[PDB]
């Protein structure tokens, strides 16, 4: 949420995309097509597994300790005995209770984040040969055919090779 | 003509709502539940030894009801004590039974040693037919029934020092006749007497002769009390009639052993985590199944569900 | 020429101080006060039922004090005891005073059933001059107090099963006369002995023949005792002399009831959360105002004020 | 605190902006004017109402518990009722304190967030049509009347129609 | 041509591990530690007042064993009882021993006023082989042995009132004699009887004649009572025989004072924090030392280390 | 991490910046060099240092309490000393725990925060002077000496002033 890109800018999530969290589509002149990026979807993965390793498979032992429950009335003690039980419990219940809303709001926010930094890169790659049309789709300005739409995904698009055609498409009249 | 690339989220048809610091109801592609809800509903009698009491709790196990026998000399994690459990030798009291039960479980064994106390003047091994063993007239195991011989009853003065580089724990009794007949009869004087000290304590106990509501038949009472002796310590015991006396002591010991009360069957299968209402996984931080827990355990909270997001929030087409 | 747009948020010129992980003083728009630190003064006598002791602490009104007469049987959800309170009977002490008075209070009920005790052989309801009901020597209305008749006093043998289906609180006492002359006019026996059992229990007390400084001119005293007897068991009663005899049982129930000293008034107003300050707004998560609490009542906690921010920051022109 | 915006590049807040907490103020030829952002406003509103709904009007009952003031001295177990209950209540006070400073921080941060958004939400906007000028502001390159202005306000600007307007401006000599 | 600007930041060769919300370890430039896990060894003198019992517990400067006649009258923040620590006196027992050490211990304050009794009818100032003062024969010095007066011991009945504006602690005790011909050497009859009570308590105790295992080649033993009196109220002394009386009052003070075991030697130094180990630095948030503390301290916590980032993810070369 | 700067787009962290946390490196016709950002490493400080403001220095008092090792075994009134000590250490070593990993996920956070500030704000100061790399650095498309990159470090630069060249240079063919 406070990045604004997940239920934000991108105006809904892809059902569609199995085999990753975050991804591309594109339409070019030879169709349209769709690719997770592998990277951003492991590193959102590795954040919530950290969550995870923290929470799960590591509980304390505990032996012999106070009696809980009680057969027959017998005041002070008793009344103590209850009030110790009673309190613990109140503040364990409050310590789960808080840790899951926190860890809730931060997990919404770093996987809005992952998708934010993934959008940013790519803007970032495109240079001047594209523009950002608000909806996390870029415009590109030039002729960007399946080959050159992956070295896009992967990372290796050279934008000095299409700027020419791209500035010329931008700035036209 | 160029072309268009989108960025993009995945979603799910099937999204999972939880809370969070600003929403309580936010829907996300995925959880997980942070409080275990359940049992199999037997207790594992593994990995933690496990003493089924069956019909007799832990302080009728101590003393030596005759159903009991079976127990002797036992040790117990996790000693488990049933609902249906009763007693069925010489009706007793325990002052602060809660604190000798526990002491006991947190021990963690019944081991006893016998010891060769000198009983000269008075007749040993006093039975009754409120506690059978073997179809005969008997009495708790570990206790010792004095009472007159030649209706005579000598004031005793009986030491037992502790030679050991272990502590150890006396259990003794005092018995209330229902009658001044009765005590007459017994302890062939009208008035017994209870001291038993160390160098470090003294517990003075006077019979109390009367009538109590009968228990199977019994008006009278035995009441038990305890005693630990340190190394270098010395038991001594003082009386002039109703004296229980003990046959030896039990080793006491310190270690993560304790008692539970529970009427969940035990099981062959192995758990970490014992509750009354039967073993539990401890895969989950929290669990609601039971605040009394032994093992390894999920903490109890009141909550019946908390779910953990696991994935992005969910934003379907 | 063309145009300039300008984003911006706003501001007042009124901002409040807040504390953050990173900055004990920054200021926002706006913020709201999550510690109650205020009451009205007053316990509202609504929505849980009240009742004020005025001059009688609850276990006053328990024996049944004259000036307690006005509380027979009544419930309540809160007990309120005042400091001005004071005792205006038969001067007494109760062993572990404070449990009674807490398993009274959380038992919510002064609810008192009458019973037929066979007292034959005695001379029944004793009154005193330190017990004025009505102008006339009285006593404890629950209780009765023995004494010998024709100058003997038979040793007492008395039952009472618990036949209902829950259980019975029996208050009784000892009493101990200032001289051995006192214990012969009173007993007929220079010893008294009481004895209270049931199947799970026994009382034995021994009177003890003393003077102690007088209380509104009694050295004598009286000591209170109390007996729960469950369903199927039965009260039985063994005395020789200074025997202070109940007249029936107490319902014990359980349920959301207690007690609270305080001296605030009982307003006619409405309110879930009291404290001995009076009752407090329970809005706020948090509240200062007194660690003892009853009802739907905020935390107490140590901070006399900590304030939620509500608003950005305050960046002023 | 966090994006920067509030307190950040955004130089100061309006005291005069009383309908709404995120706005814009713009000058054209035909004046100067300030209009409230009503989504963003509402985003922030309903985010700090969360965190009061789980924190107002949500208190636990408790009824007969220990005591916790006492006329006579009485050793140890006394001790120990007054022990357990200091215990619960610095247990509390720290919950309490923690609360207030992590909740701050964040409510902070998240309108510092929703001020940012529409920061960034406007900019995408105006694609080529506008610069930034560092201060939260845009200069927009074409004549932009109050009906242009409002069109930015409610979303449905055309950038194609000033387009070359406004690139014959920003790429003058 | 042109130029290049790039924006970057600071790495260290030297980064530390630190603990996350989504990773247990993650280099960052620098950290601090949260845990005090040491101690100098020494408890500081300064800024507590300090008292070391060296041979002397609490209990036996208060009651005045020979050794601790130094400690008379004296006041303490923090009373430290050595493990080496033994009684020399005539051996005794305190009923709830650990309540009266408490008590003394959060008084903080040894201060003795004499008050005078009057014992009339019985010989004062017995003393003991056992209880050596000056090479001679001695006896607790804040305690009174009465014992018989021309081979009579006559009923003791002895007032003490506080008109006082502070509330008077006593200390006073029941002998027990080992044998019945010591109890008519010492007392002139052969059972002895104590009663002390206010106008607010009674405690009354019968002696208990017998032997106990020797220590010092003392069989019997003397049991220590204690006494509150407030303002208005007074002291009542009943006594036939084995009474070892008070020779006047402690005062009893609230404040800040407690008691704390170590074997730690105290120092010329100044430490705010006090634990059994020695005084320890308070300028970290917790602490691994002790969970027995005194003074402003670290909160104690069962981590060895926690380590809090104090710059950000170092991300070398 | 959140925002993807330090450990993300900057790909490394530069050992030989002694003098502060965030600054600039350049080359032009002159040379190479380096200079810290003040205010920038200052904001990052400053907070770090609230929050051992918060935690350094700042123990609570406590003086006689319950007795917590024992010499004899007792039983119910023991085991319950016993469970209170233990209940409420588990309870601060919780929020010991807890107050660390989430302090330091923040600062974290915090400090790549204001590293992409500075970046942020360096990238509106040159408008269209210059074109982000996409690494953290940015090509500038004219003559920029010691004292011209002086004035962007300094915030005094006059985009104004090398607009013409600069777009000569970036929209030539
Ligand atoms: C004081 O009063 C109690 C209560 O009445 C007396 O106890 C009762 O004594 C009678 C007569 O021995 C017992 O009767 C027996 O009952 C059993 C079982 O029901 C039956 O099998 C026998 O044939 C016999 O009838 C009765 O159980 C018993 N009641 C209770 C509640 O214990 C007691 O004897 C009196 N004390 C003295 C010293 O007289
Ligand atoms: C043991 O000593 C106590 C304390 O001296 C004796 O108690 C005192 O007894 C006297 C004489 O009866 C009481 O005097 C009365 O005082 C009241 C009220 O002030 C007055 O109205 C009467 O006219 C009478 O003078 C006195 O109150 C009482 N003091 C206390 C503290 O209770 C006690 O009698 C002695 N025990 C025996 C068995 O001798
Ligand atoms: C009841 O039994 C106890 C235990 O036997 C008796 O206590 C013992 O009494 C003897 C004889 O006086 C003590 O002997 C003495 O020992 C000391 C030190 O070792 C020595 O210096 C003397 O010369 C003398 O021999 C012995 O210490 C003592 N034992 C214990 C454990 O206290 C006790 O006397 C008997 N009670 C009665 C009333 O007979
Ligand atoms: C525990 O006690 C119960 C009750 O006495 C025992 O159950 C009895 O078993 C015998 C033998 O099979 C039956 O004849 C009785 O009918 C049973 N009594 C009842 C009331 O069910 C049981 O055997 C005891 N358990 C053990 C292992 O000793
Ligand atoms: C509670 O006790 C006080 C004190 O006895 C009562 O106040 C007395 O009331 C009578 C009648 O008005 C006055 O004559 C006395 O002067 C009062 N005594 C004092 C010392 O103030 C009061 O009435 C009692 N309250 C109730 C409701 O029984
Ligand atoms: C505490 O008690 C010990 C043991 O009695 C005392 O140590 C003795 O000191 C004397 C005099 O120097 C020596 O002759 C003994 O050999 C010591 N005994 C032992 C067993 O070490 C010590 O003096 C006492 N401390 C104080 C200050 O009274
Ligand atoms: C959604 O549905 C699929 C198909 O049944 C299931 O496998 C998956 O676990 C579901 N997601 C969750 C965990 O809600
Ligand atoms: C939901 O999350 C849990 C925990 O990460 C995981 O075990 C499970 O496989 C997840 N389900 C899906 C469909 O991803
Ligand atoms: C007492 O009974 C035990 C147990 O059967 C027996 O071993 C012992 O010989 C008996 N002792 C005497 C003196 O009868
Ligand atoms: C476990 O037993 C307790 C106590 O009887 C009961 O309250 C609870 O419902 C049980 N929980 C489960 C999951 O069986
Ligand atoms: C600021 O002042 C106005 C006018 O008195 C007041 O209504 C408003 O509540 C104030 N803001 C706060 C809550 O401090
Ligand atoms: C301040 O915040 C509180 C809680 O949201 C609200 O009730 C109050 O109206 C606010 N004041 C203003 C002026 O917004
Ligand atoms: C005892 O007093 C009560 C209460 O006034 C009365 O009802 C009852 O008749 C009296 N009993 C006897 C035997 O005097
Ligand atoms: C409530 O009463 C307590 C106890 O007397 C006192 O400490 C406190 O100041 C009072 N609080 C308020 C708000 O009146
Ligand atoms: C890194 O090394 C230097 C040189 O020894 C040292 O001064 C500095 O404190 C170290 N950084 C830390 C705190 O690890
Ligand atoms: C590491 O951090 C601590 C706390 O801020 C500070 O005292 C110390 O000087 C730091 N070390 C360096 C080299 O910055
Ligand atoms: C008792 O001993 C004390 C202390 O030495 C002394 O002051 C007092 O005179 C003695 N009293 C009598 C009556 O012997
Ligand atoms: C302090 O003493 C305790 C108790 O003997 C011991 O467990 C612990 O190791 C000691 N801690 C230190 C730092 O010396």
């Amino acid at each position: 949420g406070i990045f604004g890109a997940i239920a934000g800018f991108i105006e809904n999530g892809w059902e569609g995309m199995v085999d990753g969290w975050y991804g591309f589509r594109h339409q070019n002149s030879e169709g349209r097509g769709q690719a997770a990026d592998l990277k951003s979807t492991q590193a959102a993965i590795d954040q919530i597994n950290g969550k995870l390793n923290r929470l799960i498979g590591k509980t304390n032992e505990k032996f012999h300790q106070i009696e809980k429950e009680f057969s027959e009335v017998e005041g002070r003690i008793q009344d103590l005995e209850k009030y110790v039980e009673d309190t613990k419990i109140d503040l364990w219940s409050y310590n789960a209770e808080l840790l899951v809303a926190l860890e809730n709001q931060h997990t919404i926010d770093l996987t809005d984040s992952e998708m934010n930094k993934l959008f940013e890169k790519t803007k970032k790659q495109l240079r001047e040969n594209a523009e950002d049309m608000g909806n996390g789709c870029f415009k590109i300005y030039h002729k960007c055919d399946n080959a050159c739409i992956g070295s896009i995904r992967n990372g290796t698009y050279d934008h000095d090779v299409y700027r020419d055609e791209a500035l010329n498409n931008r700035f036209q009249i | 003509p160029g072309a268009t690339l989108c960025l993009g989220h995945h979603a799910v048809p099937n999204g999972t709502i939880v809370k969070t610091i600003t929403n309580d109801q936010i829907e996300v592609t995925n959880a997980t539940e942070l409080v275990q809800n359940s049992s199999i509903g037997e207790i594992c009698d593994s990995p933690h030894q496990i003493l089924d009491g069956e019909n007799c709790t832990l302080i009728d196990a101590l003393l030596g009801d005759p159903q009991c026998d079976g127990f002797q000399n036992k040790k117990w994690d996790l000693f488990v004590e049933r609902s249906k459990a009763y007693s069925n030798c010489y009706p007793y009291d325990v002052p602060d039974y809660a604190s000798l039960r526990s002491l006991v479980a947190s021990s963690g064994t019944l081991e006893f040693n016998n010891e060769s106390f000198n009983w000269t003047g008075v007749t040993q091994n006093g039975t009754s037919s409120a506690c059978i063993r073997r179809s005969n007239n008997s009495f708790f195991s570990r206790l010792n029934w004095l009472t007159h011989l030649n209706f005579k009853y000598p004031a005793l003065n009986v030491t037992m020092p502790n030679n050991e580089q272990f502590d150890k724990l006396y259990i003794w009794g005092v018995h209330h006749p229902g009658t001044d007949k009765d005590q007459i009869f017994l302890y062939a004087q009208s008035s017994g007497r209870i001291t038993v000290s160390t160098k470090r304590s003294q517990q003075a106990v006077i019979p109390n002769i009367g009538s109590r509501p009968r228990i199977r038949n019994i008006p009278s009472r035995i009441s038990i009390y305890w005693t630990i002796v340190k190394p270098g310590d010395i038991l001594l015991i003082n009386s002039t009639g109703n004296l229980i006396a003990p046959r030896g002591y039990f080793k006491i010991r310190s270690g993560k052993s304790s008692i539970m009360r529970s009427d969940a069957p035990i099981g062959k299968c192995n758990s970490e985590c014992i509750t009354p209402n039967g073993s539990i996984p401890n895969d989950k931080p929290f669990q609601n199944v039971n605040r009394i827990t032994y093992g390894a355990c999920p903490r109890y909270v009141k909550q019946s569900t908390l779910k953990l997001a696991t994935g992005m929030r969910n934003v379907p087409e």
